[PDB]
RNA sequence: CUUGAGUCUCGUAGAGGGGGGUAGAAUUCCAGGUGUAGCGGUGAAAUGCGUAGAGAUCUGGAGGAAUACCGGUGGCGAAGGCGGCCCCCUGGACGAAGACUGACGCUCAGGUGCGAAAGCGUGGGGAGCAAACAGGAUUAGAUACCCUGGUAGUCCACGCCGUAAACGAUGUCGACUUGGAGGUUGUGCCCUUGAGGCGUGGCUUCCGGAGCUAACGCGUUAAGUCGACCGCCUGGGGAGUAC
């Protein structure tokens, strides 16, 4: 398995889902023998540009270590979940931890 | 290029002993790998010409490698072919 | 100096128009400028930085 | 570019404007692109910059 | 006729003509005035002065709208781009925030050939 | 046999390639709010668009193409060529210490494959630009330059076409031959106390000595001094034409 620094921001008035989403993700990841080396939460932070209105979103970090197979099953879930908006995900670059 | 595991692994299998990658027979097999595998990557996309270069290059190298073996030891040559199901 | 999260450091290599500052005006290494400049981009795509002074 | 001054003294401070945008990025695009002129004409600036 | 006490000033300083449109912060055209539509034509209407003499004429409308102060929205090159301001800024109109809305494409559309003599 | 070539380990940077996503800036178009007599264009104009309400301005939406800034004497590639960001599949180049195979090399007619743009086929897509074409102006004329529109095409998928001032107008591989200045990336060392300094590899600009050159100029990235192999030249027109 490789590392993947994923940071997905969710709709503001959807914060209640933030915990549910996170808990669900981590589950699948760990299930496939994945390793979580970090997990931030920038919370309801101000947005630079009005990304599709609502200049306020809810960010979160991951930087896990799951097989490309699973993250893929996830890369799509984000697209099929109105609740979440812009989603990014970088590669390994050596398991990042804490800080940020 | 090649999987570290599968790489070293495939080496011990043909190496004149152990930790002798430079070994002739070894090169062939080790090369045939990415060769027989790229087939898939190339079967798809197909227009990945630039990548073809690497293939064609390493491909010709196998020949230039086998010919040598057959020239400095007809034995090993005729053997390797078998275990790799080469020569048509 | 090389991370979109570090929205602080980046604000140093970004004028008012949001555009990044040339490697000369900063006198920084080109090698660093590249990995650095790219951070501003990826950061701009997470609303962590302004594309321009307007939107 | 954005510009707001405190106390009415009437000073444009048009610096922040031309200090980047305005012409150039405009006058350059005002007419058809270059396509070829950049990889050459534009790269002939050093022929003057070198000295 | 409604007294807005304040709005915004738009200036479309084109290379051949300049126009000023004062409107409430909402973006509803309150009063407009163009250089060309102020007598002088061609070469003369595309001069810096033209914008001034024309711009001042715009206030001759959006002023009786209770307007006291306004912002500045400048876009495009050409003369008047700067002149237009002074006119208002000096026409008693209390200034505030000058902004250059001049468009700048991050490389998208291909400009027309033209100009070749 | 090991110095040539190659294999391995470990890192190094990258607009190298195929595929799929994706963001923001602008353009045009549609709808509506505000507002009124112009706008647009030029050297002037005029065609054109405007009271059936344009332009400007604000709000929402539709879509296509291209990625400002970073960006450069920059980087990658056999060549053509390749710039937003993200992932997936993938090739090559480089240094480091070494470990290994053991001359397995260089070149190559024919052959094979890759080939800018324009063009051709089928089926998609089409904002902007734009051969054709259409007006308008210029002029002695103006089948042009300039203006107002605008079709092919440009974009896409698979196939075809193989040309370019396909240019460094400079075939490839190897070895020697004073220097100076700078960019790029790797690596060893130095109160590292520093980005600081020293070295030492690959790549790359600029100046230039010897020598070479008809001169211009080239100059350790040679067009210098040699070697292996290949391609081509033998006056200009007719002619890269006919058959
Ligand atoms: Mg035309
Ligand atoms: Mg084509
Ligand atoms: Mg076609
Ligand atoms: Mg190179
Ligand atoms: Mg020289």
């Amino acid at each position: 398995m490789r590392h993947y620094e994923i940071v997905f921001m969710v709709h503001p008035d959807q914060s209640e889902q933030v915990p549910g989403m996170i808990e669900r993700y981590t589950a699948a990841i760990t299930g496939a023998e994945g390793k979580i080396h970090r997990l931030e939460d920038w919370g309801r932070r101000q947005l630079a540009y009005p990304i599709n209105k609502l200049h306020k979103a809810h960010y979160v970090l991951m930087n896990v270590e799951a097989p490309q197979e699973v993250i893929d099953e996830l890369e799509t879930t984000f697209r099929f979940n109105d609740a979440v908006i812009r989603s990014m995900v970088m590669r390994t670059k050596h398991a990042v931890t804490e800080a940020s | 290029s090649l999987s570290t595991e599968a790489t070293a692994k495939i080496v011990s299998e043909f190496g004149r002993d152990a930790n002798d990658t430079g070994s002739t027979e070894v090169q062939v097999a080790l090369l045939t790998a990415q060769i027989n595998h790229l087939q898939g990557h190339f079967a798809e996309h197909k227009k990945d010409h630039h990548s073809r270069r690497g293939l064609l290059r390493m491909v010709s190298q196998r020949r230039k490698l086998l010919d040598y073996l057959k020239r400095k030891d007809v034995a090993r040559y005729t053997r390797l072919i078998e275990r790799l199901g080469l020569r048509r | 100096e090389i991370d979109y999260k570090d929205i602080a450091t980046l604000k140093n290599y970004i004028t008012e128009s949001g555009k990044i500052v040339p490697s000369r005006i900063t006198g920084t290494r080109a090698k660093y400028q590249r990995q650095l400049a790219r951070a501003i981009k990826r950061a701009r795509y997470l609303s962590l930085l302004p594309y321009t002074d307007r939107h | 570019i954005k510009v707001r001054e405190n106390e009415p003294f009437d000073v444009a401070l048009r610096r922040f404007k031309r200090s980047c945008e305005k012409a150039g990025v405009l006058a350059e695009v005002r007419r058809r692109e270059f396509y070829e002129k950049p990889t050459t004409e534009r790269k002939r600036a050093k022929a003057s910059a070198v000295k | 006729r409604k007294q807005v006490s304040d709005g915004v000033a738009h200036i479309h300083a084109s290379f051949n003509n300049t126009i000023v449109t004062i409107t409430d912060r909402q973006g509803n055209a309150l009063g407009w005035a163009t250089a060309g539509g102020s007598g002088f034509r061609g070469s003369r209407k595309s001069t810096p002065f033209a914008a001034q003499v024309a711009a001042e004429r715009c206030a001759d409308a959006v002023k009786e709208y209770g307007i006291k102060n306004l912002e500045v929205m400048v876009k495009g090159p050409g003369p008047g781009r700067e002149s237009t301001i002074r006119a208002l800024n000096a026409a008693g109109f209390r200034i505030t925030n000058i902004t250059d809305v001049t468009p700048i494409p991050h490389n998208g559309c291909r400009p027309p050939k033209k100009r070749r003599v």
